[PDB]
């Protein structure tokens, strides 16, 4: 009953916002900033 | 482009062109590659010595030759030949 809206809010912003970054390269491809969205999807898949 | 003006305008070379076959290349950008190492390929004489490269993750000879050839009209023929049976798949290391 804590102010819990009030993080999980920018919690689920923050993943929405990793989620818009991300570059969607053809064939396999990646870049530097595509590896470091998917180590984040571990922090926003634990914390939901 | 002509003989002449290539050959009195500098000296022989040791070419080594290093192609980029990852993923971000296909399409446009592939076929233009294609296009241009064959013109660029087209620039060298016979006292000229030349191999082709391709890198994705991995740094292979594109062709036969395993190192410097001659770059006459048949080392030439088989370069381009090649070249254009090149396709992109994979991730970009610049230092392979
Ligand atoms: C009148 C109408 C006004 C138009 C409003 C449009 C708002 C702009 C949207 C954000 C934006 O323009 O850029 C997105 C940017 C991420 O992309 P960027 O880093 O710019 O990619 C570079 C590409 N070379 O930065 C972002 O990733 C922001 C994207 C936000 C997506 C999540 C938002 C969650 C809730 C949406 C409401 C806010």
């Amino acid at each position: 009953w804590k102010p819990f809206e009030t993080i999980i809010l920018l919690t689920i912003f923050a993943n929405c916002v990793a989620l818009a970054v991300y570059l969607p390269m053809p064939e396999d491809d990646n870049n530097s900033l595509n590896l470091g969205l998917e180590k984040l999807e571990y922090f926003f898949l634990t914390v939901f | 482009r002509r003989p002449w003006y290539i050959q009195g305008a500098a000296s022989p070379k040791d070419m080594l062109i290093l192609v980029d076959v990852s993923g971000s290349v296909s399409g446009l950008t592939l076929k233009l590659i294609r296009t241009s190492v064959s013109e660029m390929l087209e620039t060298l004489s016979d006292d000229d010595f030349v191999n082709v490269a391709s890198f994705n993750s991995n740094a292979q000879d594109v062709s036969c030759f395993q190192h410097l050839v001659q770059a006459n009209v048949r080392n030439k023929k088989v370069l381009k030949d090649a070249v254009n049976n090149i396709t992109a798949k994979g991730i970009t290391d610049y230092k392979k």
